[PDB]
């Protein structure tokens, strides 16, 4: 789990 | 002169309307690979001919239930049975042989045990049934696959592997197909040489040609070689005349734009009387893109004259030519397989809907493939046109990822 | 002798690690279509090999900036120019013609306006820059597309149209490419007929040798039909001495089950002296599918033995046959390619892995196409081939519209 | 049916 | 790369 | 807008 927002997996 | 801009969709709809569908032969069904059927194609026999097994195993009475059974001989493959099975007989059979009279029902090997057999250990002589057969159990009754008079091919059929299969299987080995249309490619400026020559000042080699040619022999359809024709009106009409004598379909590149010495519509109009239902395309690459029709004693001949550049030139022999020859060989929806991918890169987009060569992949398990614009990838060839659509003030730019149209082009 | 049940991942490994590359010849490159190159190929000339005009206009200097210019004549496509444009003068260009000495920009007609053309009307004398051309504007300097001493394709390179056209653009006419296979197929069965016969007592017709020859010919693979053979070992050591003689790979049906006069076998073991590297698989359908190897004077022959049952022929002929064609003419990466697509119908998972026939469609805009077995659609050829997991305690079932893995076997 | 490529949807 | 098709994820 | 649950749109 993470706070921070992810970017898009495949991309 | 200068023609109307056509819209792409117009232009194309234009092509597959005003393109004919060829008429028909007879054919050897070894030769219907791609070919359309012109006929309905009816079983003159059942399959199985007869009661086939569909086991390795005993034709056995299933009111004789289980338990120990004399063994009076085998039903060989391709041969007919001369005996009758009787109360606790029992005889050998394989895989597509035929059920013996007297037998209702086949029992696998595996529900059996071996009692006795000769003392050469060639022959079974009498076995353990273990099982209560179901009646007709592991028996392809006549006609459980075809019957006699049943259809098993519609007119309209786009024949591979398995028709001509379905052929062999019911014996009708000739049919009535469409013709295949057969296509003349020349090129076109003073410019070009041969492939074979040497290059001399102010010239280029002619690749057209061989690209336009495969990328029809590739669909399966007969080819002339009309070469080079000069920048000269009295030329072009005499290759222009040798390829409607030889051929349903004519492609010429180049020699199309509004250039001193573009002279192929002036050709197609004036000296050779035929119909030229558009002259440009609104389109990216592709803009000089030319369709005429020439109708002589019934038969309409159909003519693309392609832009010379060579991306634009087997740009659109994908778009127009072909579903035009699918068209022509009978194929009832010629339309091409379009699917959904997602862009590689960021494209900007252009006023006119845009056409770029592309290769298609299948990432380990994503649902959708990626297209790569061919403008390790090296190794394999284009198989697909990015669709991109016109620019709006919505959008002017498409991003990495985004889902896209692709036109099939290629196998894999 | 029952041989092990293979799983299919190790099968179909087995065959790829086994299965030999073959060796190289010269052709023609009009005959590239779907060949593999075995050598690099350079450029020898630059494309394009003098500076060419982008536009149909004006060849300027830059430093002139805008205003009315003289015309000395036309740059006509394949002639080099032999007039140096001074101050003040221009030359007429069109699309792909020479650059004239003196001149350093193309400006295209649209920015421009004729002042004076001769009494004619064939010959324009004077005319109006309207813009301030950047340097070297609507040129292609020489070896803009190619340079000489350039590789333009690759070793390894598995060519279509646009490759053969490279060729033909650096006129490298013969190329070094693998060999394709010689495909040699043979039916087996006491109960086959010919297609051409009328049915006889206990026989039906073979369907599988059409099937497969026309699947191998399909990849554009050499044919060589070896007919039906009976089912006795000394016709069926004759006729595979035959095809070890006449091709790189041969493939027969039927006789590889259990059954009593299933004989290959032991006809491959004992008689040819093969290597069987499987021959019994954990697949549905192909349970008796044999592989086989035969080493001669340091050649590698090798031998399908695929199941009698016509559909077990045809699917495993995709999953076994053609990967390993693909390997023999030099493909680096020979595995099929496999899409996602939606069931189109409920089906029962086996405990084997489990394959079907289908038919891909893509619907209006939905990303994903639909499978829809084979077991108007009927207008369509299979172009798909279901791969269905085996069952698991999780799954003995999937749904419509579950996405499943189907391998490609067709070209729209 | 269009031979001109969509935009995308949900977007 | 498997030549056994796999089962459905997120399922 | 429906209080009442849809089914799956294509399927
Ligand atoms: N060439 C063929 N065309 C059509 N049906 C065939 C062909 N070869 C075999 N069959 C049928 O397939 C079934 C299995 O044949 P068989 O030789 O026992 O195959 P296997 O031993 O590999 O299972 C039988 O019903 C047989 O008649
Ligand atoms: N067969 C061909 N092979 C390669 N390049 C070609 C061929 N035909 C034309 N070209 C090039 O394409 C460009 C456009 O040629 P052109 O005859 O003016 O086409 P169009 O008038 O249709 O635009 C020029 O640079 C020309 O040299
Ligand atoms: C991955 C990177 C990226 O930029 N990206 C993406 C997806 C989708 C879009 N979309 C639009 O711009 C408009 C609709 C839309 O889906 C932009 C960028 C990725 O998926
Ligand atoms: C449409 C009808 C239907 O039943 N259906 C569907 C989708 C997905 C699933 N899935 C599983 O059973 C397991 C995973 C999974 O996605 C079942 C049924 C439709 O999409
Ligand atoms: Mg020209
Ligand atoms: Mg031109
Ligand atoms: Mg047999
Ligand atoms: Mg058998």
């Amino acid at each position: 789990f993470s706070i921070v927002g992810s970017l898009p997996r495949d991309c | 002169s200068p023609f109307p801009l056509t819209s792409m969709d117009k232009a194309f709809i234009t092509v597959l309307e005003m393109t004919p569908v060829l008429g028909t032969e007879i054919i050897n069904y070894r030769d219907g690979m791609g070919r359309v059927l012109a006929q309905d194609v009816y079983a003159k026999d059942n399959l199985p001919p007869f009661p086939a097994s569909v086991k390795d195993g005993y034709a056995v009475r299933a009111a004789d239930g289980p338990g120990d059974r004399f063994i009076i001989g085998e039903s060989q493959a391709g041969e007919q049975p001369t005996q009758t099975v009787m109360p606790g007989q029992v005889m050998r059979v394989t895989t597509g042989a035929p059920i013996p009279c007297g037998a209702d029902a086949v029992v696998q090997v595996e529900d059996t045990e071996l009692i006795r057999e000769s003392d050469d250990g060639t022959e079974e002589l009498e076995v353990r049934i273990l099982v209560q057969a179901r009646p007709g159990q592991d028996i392809r009754p006549i006609g459980h696959d075809i019957k006699r008079g049943e259809c098993v091919l519609a007119k309209g059929t786009h024949m591979g592997p398995s028709e001509i299969g379905l052929l062999a299987t019911v014996g009708v080995t000739e049919v009535e197909v469409n013709k295949f249309p057969v296509v003349a490619v020349m090129s076109t400026g003073n410019e070009l040489l041969n492939p074979e020559d040497d290059l001399l000042p102010g010239k280029i080699r002619d690749s057209n040609r061989s690209t336009l040619l495969a990328t029809i022999q590739e669909h399966g359809y007969p080819t002339i070689n009309l070469g080079i024709v000069g920048d000269n009106p009295d030329d072009l009409l005499n290759a222009l005349n040798e390829g409607i004598s030889r051929a349903d379909v004519i492609i010429t590149s180049g020699g199309v734009s509004m250039g001193e010495k573009d002279y192929l519509k002036q050709v197609l109009d004036i000296d050779l009387h035929a119909q030229i239902h558009f002259g440009r395309v609104f389109m990216k690459p592709g803009l000089p893109t030319t369709f005429a029709t020439l109708d002589i004693d019934g038969v309409r001949k159909i003519i693309f004259a392609l832009p010379g550049n060579p991306v634009s030139a087997v740009v659109t022999c994908n778009l127009f030519v072909v579903p035009a020859l699918r068209k022509m060989q009978g194929i009832l929806d010629p339309r091409p397989t379009i699917i959904k991918a997602r862009l590689s890169c960021d494209v900007k987009l252009d006023p006119r809907p845009e056409y770029h060569r592309c290769i298609l992949t299948w990432h380990h398990q994503e649902p959708l493939p990626w297209a790569q614009s061919t403008g390790l990838m090296s190794m394999r060839s284009a198989n697909g046109l990015l669709m991109l659509p016109p620019k709006t003030e919505q959008y002017v730019e498409l991003h990495k990822g985004e889902v896209v149209d692709v036109m099939v082009i290629g196998r894999l």
